[PDB]
């Protein structure tokens, strides 16, 4: 059983968000089957939005109630999630689940079970940008005994994420592509950095597979000493 | 025509396993939820365990709950309930009693008892059976008005209950009070018969207690004189 | 496709859902009780009332078609589904005290579904709405 | 979810507007009723979720009660009511028992000595008969050369009389042959309301 | 309703058991608390259902318990691969509400950083825009400072610090400050440094570059 978000990466504020999720494994609701959507903010805490059922029950969260409408069609699988007149803090990741309320004995009617991996939704008004690969070469410095280490550094970019894969998904050993930080520009940056031994220095080609979709920006850039 | 009849059980030592049946008539057995009722005579009614009817077995009386089970078989049309590892405070007459739903769109569980049983006592004890010793209430001469003297018997130790005690085999019953039994000390029940009697009757008038004790076959007649 | 209503005598409410067929009645016995049963807050708790899926929906779409707020109106009874006793969702319908705000918002309910309702629920007086799986009726059409 | 019933016992006459009460701990609304049993068989349902009444119950009998409390008032009683009530509901009630109302009576006062059989055997039991009295509390105060209370915690008594109503209680102090043969005055002290002077029935040995 | 989760951040050596206490303002009869486990960058899973049950496919080293207000998940036998943010729920005055969160970090000895510094890059310099970036690769624990050196002279206001969570490979984390400036203030300078200062490495490093 599997689960798929997909909708806006940012939405312009008082303006309607929009997220449908595709159910993967099993047809749409049954017997204690509820299909929810839990909200998650930047530090702030997980919160529950709303669910529907295999028929169409729905039930919302009491400060949700009021701007929130969700639909489901069980002919293809998939179910709705609709937010009115959004602002700025209703910026977090959107993830669907399915509630369920089965059980053996007692407590029956349970929590979700099953969940997405999450859609991160920003909220502003503001531009899109691109982000401007600079890569990281290894330099003399930057060898430490056998090991080297090299980079790509995605700055200047907007709304959050990229997607960093290294020789186009190749090595993920010794990989470690840092979190987006805010810039004194007040804009992401992005790091990701590699750690490939002095061994292999003018051997393969390394090349930073980056991508930002809200742009739709696909960048390849080649890191050389 | 509904009829509720017990199996049997009386004495039974402390943790050992005791096991009684219900036999029921006269009504749909299959229908109606069917259940248990302890009564010892020192507190009267408590409500001891519930069975759905058509199996689905609910819960008991956490009062002894957990060390014991209840049973249904709709095709023998009988109820069960198996007392195992028994306790000295089950010293108890247990009834079968019925009823569910009620007189309009409702059946689901009522803890009423419309109609009941007969009960049979089980008495939860160690001590051995033994037979009653009986002894004459002497008959003093100190209220000698001649209208007015007591006479008895007394049907000291026995075990288990119950004892039936008569006077001059059923000729008697101005001033016959059956006392209760006692079981004193260390078991053994222990109990007296009074009868009032003018003085005119002591001279003239033979009393006997017709005292019999059926778990030891004992049956005594004792001459009561002064 | 949308749940079948019936109407007859006055105190004989019907209605029907797929499979699941049910009997609206309004009195003052009592066979739902905290505690001893079930707790319905919103339509997630009633899924673990029925088995079957008709059984749930049904009751689950007629609270939301009297207009049952499931935030601001007190909760009801249910029966825990492991039990043999059958199915009942028990409504506190009292027209009197606490509940006197809600009973006449569910006196109007049944005025708009069944469409005419002379309540068989005393104003100023214990009542209580119980709804129990009956067959469909005979009289009652489709 | 726990009953309480009051009162202990039911003092009142045939004739009487008799009424119980009962409560409970969690708010039950109609998910009770009363039983009526008459001691050496098994109750009968009276009436049935505190209002209704069971097919084939006399109408002078009737519940009333919602919410918590609740009550069974009897019109005017006849001679057949008189047994233990009880509540319903998982738990039970104590159980009021309902005594008539008679003029008090004065026990008719016995002592009886140990059978001379009983005296052979080593354990020797002194009786004291105190014959139909109507007030219950009646209280035997054993004196063997003034004070005991050793023998005297077995005493027991038979239930209200049919034609005078009256109860009668057989006090049995119990000793053995070696504090028989050490004390001379057997006494027998009963206190009760019938009797202006608490009367002593009194022998030696011969 | 309010749900409390405590302790904030949960540092435990593997092996060793783990307490997590889940509070709440109204007393709850139970059924409707879940525990969950958020891995870091992946998706909530069910770890316990109904306060009592383990979920599918969840070990029995984890176990849930409590009744009323306080509710305990206990994990036994920790592993490097136990590390993640915790959560309960409950639903109440309609909303499932959710936890605060703790942070169970698995411990492990005191590892030293691997330090790497990296000049700005060809294309960077061109567009009037100079970013240094010193890279700490995989240390432990997170607890590091790092400084901008400037020909002897620290540079703030500018640097930005990027923290990874604990990769549960190896239980280590890593660092990556970005110290930016125009082009003619990375011609005005000529020796950029690095200060590293942690537990791991005792001796404070300075891995420096020339213009
Ligand atoms: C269903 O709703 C009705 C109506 O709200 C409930 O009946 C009422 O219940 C309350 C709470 O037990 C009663 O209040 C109590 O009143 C007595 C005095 O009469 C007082 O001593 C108590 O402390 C308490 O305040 C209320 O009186 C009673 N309704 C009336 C008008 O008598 C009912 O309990 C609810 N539940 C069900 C399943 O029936
Ligand atoms: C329902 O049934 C289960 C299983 O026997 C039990 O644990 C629970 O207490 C019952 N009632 C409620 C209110 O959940």
């Amino acid at each position: 059983v599997q689960l798929q978000e997909s909708g806006p990466g940012l939405v312009k504020p008082s303006q309607t968000l929009s997220l449908t999720c595709s159910v993967s494994g099993g047809s749409i609701g049954g017997s204690s089957y509820y299909w929810s959507w839990i909200r998650h903010h930047p530090g702030k805490g997980l919160e529950w939005i709303g669910y529907i059922n295999y028929r169409g029950i729905t039930h919302y969260n009491a400060a949700l109630k009021s701007r929130v409408s969700m639909s489901v069609e069980t002919s293809q699988n998939h179910f709705s999630l609709q937010l009115t007149s959004v602002t700025a803090a209703d910026t977090a990741v959107y993830y669907c689940a399915r509630l369920t309320s089965d059980c053996s004995g007692g407590n029956c009617y349970q929590a979700f079970d099953y969940w997405g991996q999450g859609s991160l939704v920003s909220v502003s008004g503001a531009s899109t940008k691109g982000p401007s690969v600079f890569p990281l070469a290894p330099s003399s410095k930057s060898t430490s005994g056998g090991t080297a280490a090299l980079g790509c550094l995605v700055k200047d970019y907007f709304p959050e994420p990229v997607t960093v894969s290294w020789n186009s998904g190749a090595l993920t050993s010794g990989v470690h592509t840092f979190p987006a930080v805010l810039q004194s520009s007040g804009l992401y940056s992005l790091s990701s950095v590699v750690t490939v031994p002095s061994s292999s220095l003018g051997t393969q080609t390394y090349i930073c597979n980056v991508n930002h979709k809200p742009s739709n920006t696909k960048v390849d850039k080649r890191v050389e000493p | 025509q509904v009829q509720l009849v017990e199996s049997g059980g009386g004495v039974v030592q402390p943790g050992r396993s005791l096991r009684l049946s219900c036999a029921a008539s006269g009504f749909t057995f299959s229908s109606s939820a069917m259940h248990w009722v302890r009564q010892a005579p020192g507190k009267g009614l408590e409500w001891v365990a519930v069975i759905w009817s058509d199996g689905s077995n609910e819960n008991y009386a956490d009062s002894v709950k957990g060390r014991f089970t209840i049973s249904r078989d709709n095709s023998k049309n009988t109820l069960y309930l198996q007392m195992s590892s028994l306790r000295a405070e089950d010293t108890a007459v247990y009834y079968c009693a019925t009823d569910k739903t009620y007189v309009s769109g409702y059946t689901s569980t009522w803890y009423y008892f419309n109609y009941w049983g007969q009960g049979t006592l089980v008495t939860v004890s160690g001590a051995s059976t033994k037979g009653p010793s009986v002894f004459p209430l002497a008959p003093s001469s100190k209220s000698t008005s001649g209208g007015t003297a007591a006479l008895g018997c007394l049907v000291k130790d026995y075990f288990p209950e119950p004892v039936t005690v008569s006077w001059n085999s059923g000729a008697l019953t101005s001033g016959v009070h059956t006392f209760p039994a006692v079981l004193q000390s260390s078991g053994l029940y222990s109990l007296s018969s009074v009868v009032t009697v003018p003085s005119s009757s002591l001279g003239t008038q033979t009393y006997i207690c017709n005292v019999n004790h059926k778990p030891s076959n004992t049956k005594v007649d004792k001459r009561v004189e002064p | 496709d949308l749940p079948l209503l019936c109407t007859l005598n006055k105190s004989h409410l019907y209605i029907k859902g797929g499979n699941a067929s049910f009997k609206i009645s309004f009195d003052d016995i009592a066979v739902l009780l905290p505690e001893y049963d079930v707790i319905i807050q919103h339509p997630a708790d009633m899924s673990w009332c029925s088995k079957s899926d008709d059984q749930i929906w049904l009751s689950q779409w007629f609270m939301n078609a009297v207009g049952h707020d499931w935030y601001l109106d007190p909760p009801f009874l249910c029966r825990n589904r492991t039990k043999t006793e059958g199915f009942i969702f028990q409504v506190n319908t009292s027209k009197t005290g606490i509940n006197e705000n809600y009973a006449k918002k569910f006196k109007t309910g049944m005025h708009h579904l069944y469409r005419e309702y002379p309540d068989s629920c005393l104003d100023g007086k214990l009542c209580l709405m119980k709804a129990q799986p009956t067959s469909w009726p005979l009289q009652c059409p489709l | 979810i726990q009953m309480t019933q009051s009162p202990s016992t039911l003092s009142a006459s045939v004739g009487d507007r008799v009424t119980i009460t009962c409560r409970a701990s969690q708010s039950i609304d109609n998910w009770l009723a009363w039983y009526q049993q008459k001691p050496g068989k098994a109750p009968k349902l009276l009436i049935y979720t505190a209002s209704r009444l069971e097919s084939g119950v006399p109408s002078r009998f009737s519940g009333s009660g919602s919410g918590t409390e609740f009550t069974l008032t009897i019109s005017s009683l006849q001679p057949d009511d008189f047994a233990t009530y009880y509540c319903q509901h998982r738990t039970f009630g104590q159980g009021t028992k309902v005594e008539i109302k008679r003029t008090v009576a004065a026990p008719s006062v016995f002592i009886f000595p140990p059978s001379d059989e009983q005296l052979k055997s080593g354990t020797a039991s002194v009786v004291c008969l105190l014959n139909n009295f109507y007030p219950r509390e009646a209280k035997v105060q054993w004196k063997v050369d003034n004070a005991l209370q050793s023998g005297n915690s077995q005493e027991s008594v038979t239930e209200q009389d049919s034609k005078d109503s009256t109860y009668s209680l057989s006090s049995t102090l119990t000793l053995s042959k070696a504090d028989y043969e050490k004390h001379k005055v057997y006494a027998c002290e009963v206190t009760h309301q019938g009797l202006s002077s608490p009367v002593t029935k009194s022998f030696n040995r011969g």
